[PDB]
């Protein structure tokens, strides 16, 4: 006699553990994107 | 009481997650760190032989 127990907790979780992955991969990114502009710079050495 | 259970068991795999996707952005700083030390390694040997050769052409002229 009372759904919403069960209902509207399930797609908080749920919700939450998306946003772990957001920042996941939007952090993880971060790295990759570091790595770019670290062998730009290991170019801008080279030539110099 | 227990659904607190499954509040506390999530977050904790909301740290797994958390400390696989950092132990990566370490991984690809290494891998790209021990890539570039390789990329001026190479470089810096290669002005080596186009010096050494540049040089010994000019005590001959």
């Amino acid at each position: 006699g009372l759904i919403k127990s069960l209902a509207e907790k399930e797609k908080q979780l749920l919700e939450r553990l998306e946003a772990a992955k957001k920042e996941a991969e939007e952090r993880v990114k971060r790295a990759e994107a570091e790595a770019k502009a670290l062998l730009e710079e290991a170019e801008a050495k080279a030539k110099a | 009481k227990l659904e607190a259970i499954l509040s506390q068991e999530v977050e904790a795999e909301i740290q797994a997650l958390l400390q696989e996707a950092e132990a990566k952005a370490e991984a690809v700083k290494r891998e790209a760190e021990e890539k570039a030390k390789a990329l001026l390694q190479a470089r810096e040997r290669a002005l080596e032989a186009q010096y050494r050769a540049a040089l010994r052409r000019a005590e001959s002229a």
